[PDB]
């Protein structure tokens, strides 16, 4: 009960590299 | 917002609606959005939205997400990392990459 | 702050007082503050205090949300998206 | 007990209608 | 970080040490730090640390802190605003002030 | 169990005026 | 990400893998990464990935980590500081 | 049920000794 909350790492891709850019996105 | 492939999201542990922060190594901008699920095995990386004006086409970035614990299983927590390189071929491990 | 029409934050989802995030596709800028309600109908999006700093009349936004749950609900929650054109014209 | 934070919800592409620097409340 | 006089703290109901958000008003930048008590009726706003790059004596400020709750709490949830005039004089609304 | 959580402006400090700057704070 | 002496996290309670906010207070950048030890007795604070965008050798920073918990418990919480100088001589 | 953020700790005035931009790990 009342236990302290700590934020962390779950997870991540790394150094992967953009394939698309759409400034226009429609979803 | 960023389309990501979802074997990619299976192995980073990322939710489809998750936020994430996607850390810019090629221009140093930092941004915060949320994941969606881009079709498996296409490879995508799509910067969504306002996110364009912060990465490009061939940017190498860093993509994370962050889940909140009590401390003692915070203490013992491993991360679901994976690691990439060429045409974002993924690796398990660190360690294999040129 | 951010005033909204309360019939975009009803369809969104969003709750007077709660933290929002606006990711500017007009300029590229990125910041964070908390809804307010304005009048149902208006098609109000009014950028207040430190926040008229970060958007200019026409700038086209998006305005976010989130929420924490447990792993297991997350696995098959559902965002509330409204989507608009022209002058806030939702759908 | 892993708690995610997720998109609630969005509001997609509206335009600003006004911006009030001096507001009041 | 940044030190506030405690009767400003006790007013929006911040705590010592609690995260704050600070969005300067005059320069328009945005930041978040935590928040020290200062004396109580010292009208002190102490931006301290890194922070100082941010703001300078004279800007216009609002501090916001954050909290989270369940859905239906929040849906009636009041938060506790103090409105500033003058040389940091605290009014509990809006709404009196040039 | 498992409820949703939203984050909520708890309270503000509107239009206050800074007083001090102290880049070499010490605390 | 920023690697950080083991014995500095100790004294921080900031953990492995935890997410931090660096503070800059040499050039006024502000960033979030997470956390990873570096040898006890090291002395490092090492800016990798994207962060090194942020800070160069020689910046002063600030690294903070924040933990969430109910109202009752935030009234007397006492957070966990560590005080430096020269080159990261802890007190 | 209302949940504050805190500041859990701080290493204050610590000094950049090494950036790796291409760090693997
Ligand atoms: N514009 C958002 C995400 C919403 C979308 O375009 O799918 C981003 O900017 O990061
Ligand atoms: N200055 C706030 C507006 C909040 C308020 O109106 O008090 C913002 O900048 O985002
Ligand atoms: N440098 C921090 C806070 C720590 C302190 O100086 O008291 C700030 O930058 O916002
Ligand atoms: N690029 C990350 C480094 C994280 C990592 O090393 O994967 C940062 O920017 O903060």
């Amino acid at each position: 009960r009342g236990s302290m909350i700590r934020t962390m790492l779950q997870g991540k891709l790394h150094r992967v590299k953009v394939t698309h850019a759409d400034l226009h996105y429609e979803g | 917002x960023c389309a990501i492939d979802q074997d990619f999201l299976d192995a980073a542990g990322i939710l489809e609606n998750e936020a994430i922060d996607i850390w810019n190594v090629t221009n140093g901008k930092r941004f915060s959005t949320y994941a969606i699920a881009a079709e498996r095995g296409s490879r995508i990386i799509s910067v969504n939205g306002a996110a364009a004006h912060c990465a490009s086409v061939g940017d190498i970035v860093i993509i994370a997400s962050f889940v909140t614990m009590p401390d003692e299983e915070a203490r013992t927590w491993r991360p679901n990392v994976a690691y990439f390189e060429g045409d974002n071929e993924m690796k398990r491990t660190a360690k294999a990459i040129p």
